[PDB]
């Protein structure tokens, strides 16, 4: 098939900015180039077809450019509507092969994250599993450490993370490690704490909660 | 007011079958070719198959994937797309669209989502998050339910049935060991409200029938 490649895969921009993404293919296409918006859990929107000619509808701050195998989307000045994430379509031979897609963000202040602990339900216990939860609340930017500690043991290979996109409001983010363990291996134990490394936070910050007091 | 609406799709056993729909409407439906559109959970987007018009002797083209286990088709006379897909495999997996690129424009429908799995479907267990008496007297308070432990996907969250929305994150799915479903939803409220306002969390998981409200209340000893 034909190879297409987007640049940058993701990238942040603040409001009123130019922006520009490249897409790459392995031969000519012969501007039959297609350029998508997909916002989260929506279908795709279509922006641009031959590279560009927009679609009805379509701001005039979106430009699309280029030949051969070397094309670009271009955005003249950003606007919050603009943020998701961009596809470019090879549709010159079958099968018609998309780009692996430009994220597109919007960039804010350093945020530091709200810490909250949640212990497991009794109602969890009975039936022998034992989820404990951290919650790092409404901070920028995405990359963060939560680390387990439990009776002062580093904990591996039994959390998840989950992190929501950002926040139409505040362009924070959001995210979750949630422990698993059994009730045997939790009821072994007192002290459960969670530590968030964060670039909000001068140090580290931990929240934690002794099994069995209220 | 183009619109591809899908139906169909689901859950499925490997090597099993499914077809798709799709009825189009507001726009020259037969002159056009149709397609379908893959994206697996979290990945790329991936053409699937392709059909053009009478015109072009209503021609067919298939990523090599799936080339002899599925079938693209249409119904002139009744504006429908079809996707039958035979001999399903893990790897089919994904979230279907239906697309029709005119000359001008190219629209998707919604999507339908297939997954495909021999396990039966199964609802969440809903347990409160609840915050402890910890919570900073004149600051913010957490609290949330953590949705275990079910297949498929998707189910939705809402809190005091939707009058509750300010400062709610609902976390997307994860795929846990078990390989079942969790995701947790909280809020952060006034620590004032613990114990005088009242929290439930709706969730819906629809592949199951379930529907849970679940009182989210601070914890005592
Ligand atoms: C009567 C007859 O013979 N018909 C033929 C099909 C051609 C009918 C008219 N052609 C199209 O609408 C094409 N659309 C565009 O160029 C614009 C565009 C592209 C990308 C995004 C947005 C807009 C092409 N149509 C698709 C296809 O043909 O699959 C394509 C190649 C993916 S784009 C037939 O039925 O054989």
């Amino acid at each position: 098939e034909t190879t297409v490649t987007q640049s940058p895969s993701s990238m942040y921009a603040s409001l009123g900015e130019r922006v520009t993404i490249t897409c790459k293919a392995s031969q000519d296409i012969n501007s039959y180039l297609s350029w998508f918006q997909q916002k989260p859990g929506k279908s795709p929107k279509t922006l641009i077809y031959r590279a560009s000619r927009l679609v009805d509808g379509v701001p005039s701050r979106f430009s699309g450019s280029g030949s051969g195998q070397d094309y670009s989307l271009t955005i003249s000045s950003l606007e919050y509507e603009d943020m998701g994430i961009y596809y470019c379509l090879q549709y010159d031979e079958f099968p018609y092969t998309f780009g692996g897609g430009t994220k597109l963000e919007i960039k804010r202040t350093v945020a530091a994250p709200s810490v909250f602990i949640f212990p497991p339900s009794d109602e969890q216990l009975k039936s022998g599993t034992a989820s404990v939860v951290c919650l790092l609340n409404n901070f920028y930017p995405r990359e963060a450490k939560v680390q387990w500690k439990v009776d002062n043991a580093l904990q591996s290979g039994n959390s998840q993370e989950s992190v929501t996109e950002q926040d139409s409001k505040d362009s924070t983010y959001s995210l979750s490690s949630t422990l698993t363990l059994s009730k045997a291996d939790y009821e072994k134990h007192k002290v459960y704490a969670c530590e968030v490394t964060h670039q909000g936070l001068s140090s580290p910050v931990t929240k934690s909660f002794n099994r069995g007091e209220c | 007011q183009v619109q591809l609406k899908q139906s169909g799709g689901g859950l499925v056993q490997p090597k099993g079958s499914l077809k798709l729909s799709c009825a189009a409407s507001g726009f020259t439906f037969n002159t056009y070719a149709m397609h379908w559109v893959r994206q697996a959970p979290g990945k790329g987007l991936e053409w699937v198959a392709r059909i053009r018009s009478k015109s072009s002797n209503y021609a067919t083209y298939y990523a090599d994937s799936v080339k002899d286990r599925f079938t693209i088709s249409r119904d002139d006379s009744q504006s429908m797309l079809y996707l039958q897909m035979n001999n399903l495999k893990t790897e089919d997996t994904a979230m279907y669209y239906c697309v029709s690129i005119t000359t001008r424009f190219a629209y998707w429908g919604q999507g339908t989502l297939v997954t495909v799995s021999s396990a039966s479907t199964k609802g969440p267990s809903v347990f409160p998050l609840a915050p402890s008496s910890k919570s900073t007297s004149g600051g913010t308070a957490a609290l949330g339910c953590l949705v275990k432990d079910y297949f498929p996907e998707p189910v939705t969250v809402s809190w005091n049935s939707g009058a509750l929305t300010s400062g709610v994150h609902t976390f997307p799915a994860v795929l846990q060991s078990s390989g079942l479903y969790s995701l947790s939803s909280v809020v952060t409220v006034p620590s004032s409200s613990l114990g005088t306002q009242t929290y439930i969390c709706n969730v819906n998981h629809k592949p199951s029938n379930t529907k849970v409200d679940k009182r989210v209340e601070p914890k005592s000893c």
